[PDB]
């Protein structure tokens, strides 16, 4: 791998700073960094360039701190937010012998996946048995983000997702289980100790 | 956005948004590094594939390019990419996924069922939740919506980013996503209010040939509903 990016994925809290590493190999004197957004929508977008010769770039809630010597390039997330939630690339440009004549191409990393851990006022975690209306689900839901919910060894667990009410400006996390089973059962592993199950 | 589904040793068409300058091609897959494959030119129209790549299996011309001899390892996802004629950036416009597989008998249509919030949860937190789950599709393509009352409802959704996958360790296993909806419980025990789970799949075209005995995995839309209750 030329270019690096030693974590896989990364969670941190809002309003809060997440730093996302990147190390690159290139043999020439002069080139660029980049860093991109990848959506969930599989959309790529900008989001700050890091030169060769540059001061540390700084850009809205976007900074990077650099270093040339150990060809480190790491990008900041000054004030998170829930919208901040994706996966980052690190990328960098390598110039032809004259100059970056618009056939450059943009070396990527494997990317740094950033989920974002919303503000959790007064959680009261419990899990809740939810009857099919056609015949005949668990949902663990109203936990603290601090805790992560793990795939039962099984049984299908879905990962943790953020719900926002935008009425009651009133945010939740939710997490469902199924198979084809008790609900207290159901979770493996992950473990609150407050629970209505 | 654009979802295409072919079969191994098929051809598939792709095409660009963006709208001047050298036209660049990159292929992403997951776990796996953007890589460039190709880039071809307005003017001279030569076009230029990368190292290690075989002459022939990528078609451009004016913008749309072309896919010839398909494997399972071509999947993944493909941009269109150009820089800026200002500012020196690399813009990516497309949001294409291609997925190929050996059979297209893999493929199934997502099965949706919407269920009912507990009697727990609207007497403690004093809110419904409704989770709809699609299950059993292949391939990933798909798309959930909230609909409350003939309209759309984005607020108070939260729907999985990744689709959990029902057999591991294999390559064309099935997929299974799940959606849910949090509402006021004063709003669920009105039977006036209508809660339906759609789901929009994307399945083999018109021009696919289909051999097999069962139905056409064809593009759809599996629903599901439900009503409030009040006692």
């Amino acid at each position: 791998q030329k270019v690096t990016q030693a974590q896989s994925s990364v969670s941190m809290p809002v309003r809060k700073a997440v730093t996302l590493n990147c190390l690159y190999e290139t043999s020439w004197w002069s080139y660029y960094i980049f860093w991109y957004k990848q959506l969930p929508s599989k959309e790529m977008i900008f989001l700050i360039r890091q030169g060769s010769d540059e001061q540390n770039a700084k850009s809205g809630r976007y900074s990077v701190n650099f270093k040339k010597a150990a060809k480190s390039v790491a990008l900041t997330i000054s004030a998170l937010q829930l919208e901040d939630s994706a996966k980052y690339f690190c990328a960098l440009g390598e110039p032809s012998y004259w100059g970056f004549p618009r056939t450059t191409r943009v070396i990527f990393g494997k990317g740094t996946r950033v989920t974002v851990e919303p503000n959790i006022q007064n959680p009261d975690p419990a899990v809740y048995q939810l009857r099919d209306s056609k015949s005949s689900v668990c949902l663990f839901t109203d936990f603290d983000s601090q805790t992560n919910v793990s795939q039962s060894k099984d049984v299908y667990i879905t990962d943790k997702c953020v719900l926002d009410m935008r009425s009651m400006d009133f945010k939740s996390n939710s997490a469902v289980a199924w198979s084809n089973f008790a609900c207290a059962n159901a979770f493996n592993n992950s473990i609150p100790e407050d629970t209505f199950f | 956005t654009k979802s295409v589904i072919r079969q191994t040793g098929s051809s598939a068409e792709i095409t660009c948004d963006l709208a001047t300058g050298y036209i660049h091609w990159y292929l992403h897959q997951e776990g796996k590094a953007p890589q460039r494959l190709l880039y071809y030119d307005s003017y001279t129209s030569s076009v230029v594939l990368e190292s290690g790549i075989s002459p022939g299996k990528y078609d451009t011309y004016g913008l749309r390019m072309i896919l010839r001899n398909l494997i399972e390892n071509d999947s993944g996802v493909y941009y269109c990419a150009t820089w800026d004629e200002k500012y020196y950036k690399k813009l990516f416009g497309s949001g294409t996924t291609l997925v190929v597989t050996e059979d297209l008998k893999n493929v199934f249509p997502p099965e949706v069922a919407v269920f009912e919030p507990s009697e727990a949860e609207i007497s403690h937190t004093q809110k419904a939740t409704l989770v709809c789950l699609a299950t059993g599709f292949y391939p990933d393509h798909v798309e959930l919506s909230w609909w409350v009352n003939g309209k759309e409802v984005h607020s108070g959704v939260c729907t999985d980013p990744q689709p959990l996958k029902e057999q591991p360790a294999l390559n064309d296993s099935r997929y299974a996503l799940s959606s849910r909806l949090r509402v006021s419980a004063t709003f669920w025990q009105n039977p006036r209010n209508h809660f339906r789970c759609q789901v929009q799949f994307y399945g083999l075209s018109e021009n696919d040939e289909w051999t097999q005995d069962r139905a056409k995995p064809v593009t759809q839309i599996v629903s599901a509903e439900a009503w409030g209750r009040a006692d």
